[PDB]
RNA sequence: CAUGGGAUAACAAAGGAGCAUUUUUAAAGGUUAUUGGAGAUUAUGGAGCUGUGCGACAAAUGCUUUCCCAUCUCGGUGUGGUUUAGU
């Protein structure tokens, strides 16, 4: 049984993204998935995706250029203070110059350094780079 | 399929994207309610209606028509069946399994069979007792 | 079984509670007769306030008929009216 | 099996009654449309109740079961060995 | 004046120019047509609203009509917009249903509440099924840009391409002003393959 | 001059509240069946039940109408159990945190609650609890309000 | 312990026929202030309680319904589709 929707959606690009694949299509697909997709459109690191409509839980089309080295979900969504975001980027970034991870705040779903920056904490949704 | 068994079928109907009933279809709102009704006081469980209707009337969806699903309509006019449709059917499984089990005491294939239906009739249960479609102190009795 | 059967032909208990009574007496539920009246005027009292209550619910759903009733057949006089 | 869904639905909406006694005395009347008699009914009251069938022209079956096998089929916890239905309430 | 019984009661006082322009057609029609005549007695309307689309000829005749009239307005909607539309030359008419937006509650009792019809989803896409009520949605699209937009496209079946293609425009036009939400249409010539027309 | 009520008085010795003289008729302490009867506002925005103004209950530790205060800390529990006499067990469910492993356990605590006959809750009726004097060997709280 | 945020979740409830219009008016009926306090008594009205009407609004689903008996080429639009209506 498919337990968190995120983690298949992000599990599929990542793959898509190993494969050198141009398009990859997600299923299910979700209001936080969307919301997840515009945090790395954002940055860069997707290009255009397509949400089509069945009339359950839709299908999302993306397009990838080849700047996504790795994205994936973190389960359980570990609560994370203003003070935890050095620890989680010491953790699972690559790096400290670039990659982001994913937050769920109760200003929304934004990246670590937008939330940083806004002074508030959350969830841990993912990360991509 | 899936619950108690290794089948692993994908057989099932896919409804239409397009919700609206064809042109083609004159057959009034209250005039399918008057047919669902009357199949129902005819003895039909809601699933047998739905396909005399699509099989005869070409009616694809009660709903798509009405508005409602064919046990609202009948709980609207009180048909409803008093034991939920499945775990009627199940229950009547189980029963059948037991009578022939009764002559046939040898048929340990059987046996396994009837664990499953009634293993699977005290989840059924267990959920109609939490949504309150079946009273409290509700039990299968073997 | 005495107590229990003038109980019954005296209608302070009706069949259902005799019955459950008859069975619990046989079960070595009461230890002399004034346990047993004890467990019947429980029973009685719950029985009341169980029944008022009842009565309280079915005293307002005949009210929201009424007032259901009311307001359909102003709004018929309202349609008649507005017909001009 | 058809009787007993038959059966189940005269439950449900038509009317019935159950015990031979009962049953002639539908078959008396007008009153009975099918009776339905247990394969485990002793001889001489099956050969009673289907003379009444006869001469009331009422429909007779014969169901598979016994009269425990009935009884369950009408929904009942007791035995029955002849069922008559007075309405069929929609059923046939 | 009998042509103000197809108007709601509070309107009948002081009503508008083109609300009694569309009050005076509604009341020929109900003795001149012969299907609407069926059905226009029981009907009447809240209020007509003007809608200018840029960079197009004509105007927009938005009616709205109580809710409760929906499924006799869709007996009859499309005779009925002829109708008005030869009633009103230079105009095009869409008959829209009023419905009541509950506002999204911020608490998780209040929402489990709502009415679902009653939300803009629901309402929103009940609109645009309203100003195209002959086609139907056959497929429906958000494409999201690079750049954080999301369209929506919403694709029709392309035999009523001959039918609505004209006012395609206007509807939405018309849909951008009543629900402030933006909408692309294309057309489908094989809606179950999800197959685009070219043109 | 009134007859004894039977209902209230079976316990071998008179039942009676201890604030007032039920015997001579004054105002305020006067419900309105126009029984002298004791009741107390207790604090922190408790509405008193109107059972217990104008019932005939008698309770000591009835927090309403005896001499039982409320101070200290305000639970909220579900009734677990109300076989005692006018006591009921309810139980308070959390999670607690174990540091290392970064989860949560589910955890339960069980409290003995003095419930006045102003309410009558049902197993699974969620309630809110005052803390009060030790009423027996394990009671340190009173009923306060139901919640169905 | 107080307060701000509400995205992700948790708890509880329900299982959807197991359900629920407002405002004018008048008329009919059935242990409060104020009379200078205080102690009775009375009656008069408020205000609610029903029912009789009355005016103005709405209404998320058509009572100008439904069911049961009985008598019997013209406009608009686009560069050809559209409600008619003659064939
Ligand atoms: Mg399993």
């Amino acid at each position: 049984t498919m337990m968190s929707v995120l983690a298949n959606a992000l599990r599929t690009i990542a793959s898509a993204e190993r494969r050198g694949k141009r398009q990859v299509l997600i299923r299910p697909s979700s209001k936080v998935v969307v919301k997840f997709l515009q945090v790395m459109q954002k940055h860069g690191y997707i290009g255009e995706f397509e949400i089509i409509d069945d009339h359950r839980a839709g299908k999302i089309v993306v397009n990838l250029n080849g700047r996504l080295n790795k994205c994936g979900a973190i389960c359980p969504r570990f609560d994370c203070a203003t003070t935890d975001y050095e620890k989680w980027m010491k953790n699972i970034l690559p790096s400290r110059q670039f990659g982001f991870v994913v937050l769920t705040t109760s200003l929304g779903i934004m990246d670590h350094e937008e939330a940083r920056s806004r002074n508030t904490g959350g969830k841990v949704l993912g990360f991509f780079y | 399929v899936r619950m108690h068994g290794n089948g692993r079928g994908k057989a099932s109907s896919a409804l239409p994207y397009r919700r609206t009933p064809p042109a083609w279809l004159k057959i009034a709102s209250r005039n399918v309610v008057k047919m669902v009704c009357k199949s129902s006081r005819k003895g039909m469980m809601p699933s047998q209606i739905g396909m005399e209707l699509r099989d005869s009337m070409g009616i694809a969806q009660v709903k798509n028509v009405t508005g409602r699903k064919i046990l609202r309509i009948l709980k609207h006019n009180g048909l409803a069946p008093e034991i939920p449709e499945d775990l009627y059917f199940l229950v009547k499984r189980a029963t059948q399994m037991r009578k022939h089990l009764e002559r046939h005491t040898t048929d340990r294939d059987t046996k396994y069979r009837l664990i499953l239906v009634e293993s699977r009739i005290h989840r059924l249960a267990r959920y109609y007792k939490r949504v309150k479609q079946l009273p409290p102190t509700w039990k299968y009795e073997s | 079984r005495r107590l229990l059967r003038k109980y019954r032909a005296d209608k302070k208990i009706d069949r259902h509670v005799y019955r459950d009574l008859y069975m619990r007496a046989k079960g070595n539920v009461f230890r002399n007769k004034r346990n047993l009246v004890e467990h019947i005027h429980k029973i009685k009292n719950e029985k009341k306030k169980e029944r008022q209550l009842a009565e309280q619910l079915a005293a307002k759903h005949l009210r929201d008929e009424q007032n259901r009733n009311k307001a359909r057949k102003q709004e018929l006089k309202k349609r008649e009216k507005e017909r001009e | 099996d058809t009787i007993n869904a038959k059966l189940q639905l005269v439950m449900k909406s038509g009317k019935y009654v159950l015990g031979t006694q009962q049953a002639l005395t539908t078959l008396r009347q007008g009153r009975s449309k099918l009776v339905v008699i247990a394969n485990n009914c002793p001889p001489i009251r099956r050969a009673e109740v289907e003379y009444y069938c006869t001469l009331s022209k009422t429909p007779i079956h014969h169901y598979s079961g016994n009269n425990l096998d009935l009884g369950t089929a009408c929904g009942k916890h007791f035995r029955t060995c002849v069922l008559s239905v007075t309405n069929v309430g929609d059923s046939d | 004046q009998p042509h103000l019984r197809k108007l709601r009661k509070l309107k009948r006082g002081k009503p508008s120019d083109l609300e009694e322009s569309v009050a005076k057609a509604l009341f020929e029609l109900e003795a001149s047509h012969k299907t609407l005549r069926q059905e226009l007695p029981r009907f009447h309307v809240n209020t007509v609203r003007e809608v200018k689309v840029p960079r197009s000829k004509k105007t927009v005749l938005v009616v709205f009509y109580p809710l409760r009239f929906l499924m006799l307005v869709r007996k009859v909607q499309r005779a009925l917009t002829s109708e008005l539309e030869k009633r009103h030359p230079g105009c095009l008419v869409m008959l829209v249903a009023q419905r009541q937006i509950t506002k999204r509650p911020t608490d998780v009792y209040k929402l489990q509440k709502v009415q679902r019809s009653k939300t803009s989803t629901a309402v929103f896409e009940n609109i645009l099924n309203d100003m195209i009520y002959p086609s139907d949605v056959v497929g429906r699209r958000w494409r999201c840009r690079t750049d954080g937009s999301k369209l929506m496209k919403v694709f029709l079946d392309a035999r009523d391409r001959k039918r609505i293609e004209s006012r395609l425009r206007a509807v939405a036009y018309v849909y951008k002003q009543l629900t402030h939400r933006r909408v692309s249409f294309g057309f489908m010539w094989n809606p179950k393959l999800q197959q685009v027309s070219t043109r | 001059a009134h007859a004894v009520d039977a209902t209230i008085q079976h316990e071998k010795a008179y039942q009676r509240q201890t604030a007032v003289n039920e015997n001579m008729h004054r105002r305020k302490h006067v419900n309105k069946s126009g029984h002298i009867r004791y009741s107390k506002k207790i604090g922190l925005g408790f509405k008193t039940p109107a059972k217990a103004l104008n019932g005939k209950y008698i309770d000591r530790k009835c927090p309403f109408t005896s001499n039982v205060v409320i101070r200290g800390r305000i639970l909220r529990g579900v009734v677990h159990s109300t076989k005692m006499h006018r006591t009921i067990i309810i139980r308070r469910n959390y999670l607690h945190f174990i540091k290392k492993y970064q989860r949560y356990q589910k955890r339960h605590k069980s409290l003995a609650v003095h419930c006045s006959p102003a309410f009558d809750p049902k197993q699974g009726d969620e309630v809110v609890i005052g803390q009060c004097r030790p009423l027996s060997k394990t009671i340190r709280y009173n009923v306060l309000e139901v919640v169905s």
